[PDB]
């Protein structure tokens, strides 16, 4: 039997599922240590690998890009996890190695590849805390040609006053997300600052791990997915909104939680999110 | 302790020496600074981020 992550039912993907839309016809590009396409539960439909010593995309020697990615479209079926999106067309573009990092040419190499082969969404679980201006220009790049961009908004937790968001979260044209728990509690070591833009879950959160596992990891990595999955939940409703107009819904949609600076405009909630009117529940 | 700021500017040697008396069960990687990393939160890792030179470059700390 098949069981639905706690994640999965905050967001209220089921609402989206009950529906019929499943992101059918969405390209999601996972950018990240590769995906374990070989996985029962995962359908991998295409990826390239920009690490000059790991080739193949379709391997996952950290593990971290397979859990990802189940979050996003792990299969709707009898085993396993259900995904966010789970008819999402899913990507892997490899740029971080098994160790787990990447050069900044390796993600954005990546993120290049991403443009060239129309994908609607990006998801990056990953980031460092300095940018460059080539990094801000990818992200910018793909902004402007339509992909949705969202990203990790770091495991720094606070510092007094100042932003611990890191890049490519803290660039206005990407969505930085935070991780809260199943009681909508921020979790300790997310980031903070006025870059955050909307929180999910990112604590014991349950999916796929290369070899035919399943595991339950935490971080921002984790929450991350959960909004690329309901930006493309949306799209497969409204496939011709913009990015513009999905960021949006997805921002003016959320369940207010606590202050901004901790909880951005807090939970998503992609039900809200793929309606036509717009308002915070 | 999760956080080492005092083992900034000190040889990664040093700091895994520190680290391990710390916090014995430490799972310590070294990276080099300025790279990309995943954004898993891990209460057994230390990432140790160094220059080119093998000196700690930025405050270690757990996750
Ligand atoms: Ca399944
Ligand atoms: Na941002």
């Amino acid at each position: 039997a098949q069981s639905v992550p706690y994640g999965v039912s905050q967001i209220k993907a089921p609402a989206l599922h009950s529906q019929g839309y499943t992101g059918s016809n969405v390209k999601v590009a996972v950018i990240d240590s590769g995906i374990d396409s070989s996985h029962p539960d995962l359908k991998v439909a295409g990826g390239a690998s920009m690490v000059p010593s790991e080739t193949n995309p379709f391997q996952d020697n950290n593990s971290h890009g397979t859990h990802v990615a189940g979050t996003v479209a792990a299969l709707n079926n009898s085993i396993g996890v259900l995904g966010v999106a789970p008819s999402a067309s899913l990507y892997a573009v490899k740029v971080l190695g098994a160790d787990g990092s990447g050069q900044y040419s390796w993600i954005i190499n990546g993120i290049e590849w991403a443009i060239a082969n129309n994908m609607d969404v990006i998801n990056m679980s990953l980031g460092g805390p300095s940018g460059s201006a080539a990094l801000k220009a990818a992200v910018d790049k793909a902004v402007a040609s339509g992909v949705v961009v969202v990203a990790a908004a770091g495991n720094e937790g606070t510092s007094g006053s100042s932003s611990t968001v890191g890049y490519p979260g803290k660039y206005p044209s990407v969505i930085a997300v935070g991780a809260v728990d199943s009681s909508n509690q921020r979790a300790s070591f997310s980031s903070v600052g006025p870059e955050l833009d909307v929180m999910a879950p990112g604590v014991s959160i349950q999916s796929t791990l290369p070899g035919n596992k399943y595991g339950a990891y935490n971080g921002t990595s984790m929450a991350s997915p959960h909004v690329a999955g309901a930006a493309a939940l949306i799209l497969s409703k409204h496939p011709n909104w913009t990015n513009t107009q999905v960021r949006s819904s997805l921002e003016n949609t959320t369940t207010k939680l606590g202050d901004s600076f901790y909880y951005g405009k807090g939970l998503i909630n992609v039900q809200a999110a793929a309606q036509h009117h717009h308002h915070h529940h | 302790k999760t956080e080492w700021p005092e083992l900034v500017g000190k040889s990664v040697e040093e700091a895994k020496k520190v680290i391990l008396q710390d916090k014995p069960a430490a799972q310590i990687i070294v990276l080099p600074v300025g790279t990309i990393v995943t954004m898993s939160y891990r209460i057994d890792r230390v990432r140790l981020f160094v220059d080119r030179l093998d000196n700690i470059a930025q405050v270690p700390r757990v996750g």
